[PDB]
């Protein structure tokens, strides 16, 4: 199997520079090339430069020579992305890619660097308990609420990914104070609320949040 | 140098419809032109290359056409899988990408299940109180909730957000949460989450008596 395995997301101030990393699986960096590509949330898809990683050779984007550097290691099978003089534009999901010259075939998971000078802060986690209030129909409704973060991305799975069905993780709200919330919530048997064990596993890369909360009736 | 235009914006369509999507290049590019699809939060996946080749694994119902400027991407059975957001790609130069066309499905009104949750003890230990009403599974995406406490419309202290299209039953949720202090919440007894739908024939009310 194709897997390309990017570092977790940063918050860097103006005028700093980011490196993000891109661990490729065996028999990648032997055929192919690796492209960087960028996407401004809410916006499209910007292709910034590739690496050959056998010649060591790279192509760059107009708008990024000078300001971009992608280096590979061939040892480790990582590819990398450092991008200096970061401004406030530079806010953007960054994708690395597997590259035949003629297409973009696999894709890392994105990693969210957000430019800003403000303080990071890691959320609270708070379980929005199953009760007579949260049932419908032999359902019962349950999650986390992630509260005042900053900056984005939090990512929430339940049981460590083993439970997905009915699974919503709603989009971030931004709070008047700069912060972001956001729930996640599932729909369980009402019948088993006394067996199973649900527990929402939050992840806050930026602020090294790690929660892993269990979410009881 | 070269510019990617993507037509339509977006496409909203039932379950078995023929979609069609089409991308024009500034110049000629042959046929090095690749199509990905993106669902919400997620990374590009390669559906067709060279502007008709299908990519391994990716159903035969998509299908890609076109040579020198002109190109178009056409899903012939619209699956609720399908919905994600479609760019084509020219390789003929230094990579550009179009601007994206979002395909949402069109499907029966649901109604939501509505449900709430009280603030936790936890949050309550720390000095304030977040009451969530949840919307379940819904379509249209159009929905309405207001708070009341004591019956009393609240403004102002509030926030909500929607999920992205559900990719296997093409219904939304929302999630609103009604946030004040805990002095401010142990001064009051009902909290109310009110919803008005499509699928409701009057708004529903969803409460809870503090305690």
């Amino acid at each position: 199997q194709v897997q390309l395995v990017q570092s977790g997301a940063e918050v860097k101030k103006p005028g700093s520079s980011v490196k993000v990393s891109c661990k490729a699986s065996g028999g990648t960096f032997s055929s192919y090339a690796i492209s960087w590509v960028r996407q401004a949330p809410g916006q499209g898809l910007e292709w910034m430069g590739s690496i050959i990683p056998w010649f060591g050779t790279t192509n760059y984007a107009q708008k990024f020579q000078g300001r971009v550097t992608i280096t590979a290691d061939e040892s480790t099978s990582t590819a990398y992305m450092e991008l200096s003089s970061l401004r406030s534009e530079d806010t953007a999901v960054y994708y690395c890619a597997r590259d035949s010259e003629y297409y973009f075939d696999h894709w890392g998971q994105g990693t969210l660097v957000t430019v800003s000078s403000a303080s990071t802060k890691g959320p609270s986690v708070f379980p929005l308990a199953p009760s007579s209030k949260s049932t419908s129909g032999g359902t019962a409704a349950l999650g986390c609420l992630v509260k005042d973060y900053f900056p984005e991305p939090v990512t929430v799975s339940w049981n460590s990914g083993a439970l997905t069905s009915g699974v919503h993780t709603f989009p971030a709200v931004l709070q008047s104070s700069g912060l972001y919330s956001l729930s996640s919530v599932v729909t369980v048997p009402s019948s088993s609320l006394g067996t199973q064990t649900y527990i929402c596993n939050v992840n806050h890369k930026p602020s090294n949040t790690k929660v892993d909360k269990k979410v009881e009736p | 140098d070269i510019q990617m235009t993507q037509s339509p914006s977006s496409v909203s369509a039932s379950v078995g419809d023929r979609v069609t999507i089409t991308c024009r290049a500034s110049q000629g590019i042959s046929n090095w032109l690749n199509w990905y699809q993106q669902k919400p939060g997620k990374a590009p996946k390669l559906l067709i290359y060279a502007a008709s080749s299908l990519q391994s694994g990716v159903p035969s119902r998509f299908s890609g056409s076109g040579s020198g400027t002109d190109f178009t991407l056409t899903i012939s059975s619209l699956q609720p899988e399908d919905f994600a957001t479609y760019y084509c790609q020219q390789y003929s130069d230094d990579p550009t990408f179009g601007q994206g066309t979002k395909v949402e499905i069109k499907r029966t009104v649901a109604a939501p299940s509505v449900f709430i949750f009280p603030p936790s003890d936890e949050q309550l230990k720390s000095g304030t109180a977040s009451v969530v009403c949840l919307l379940n599974n819904f379509y249209p995406r159009e929905a309405k909730v207001q708070w009341k406490v004591d019956n009393a419309l609240q403004s102002g202290n509030s926030q909500e957000s929607v999920t992205e299209q559900d990719s296997k039953d093409s219904t939304y949720s929302l999630s609103s949460t009604l946030t004040l202090s805990k002095a401010d919440y142990e001064k009051h007894k009902v909290y109310a989450c009110e919803v008005t739908h499509q699928g409701l024939s009057s708004p529903v009310t969803k409460s809870f008596n503090r305690g």
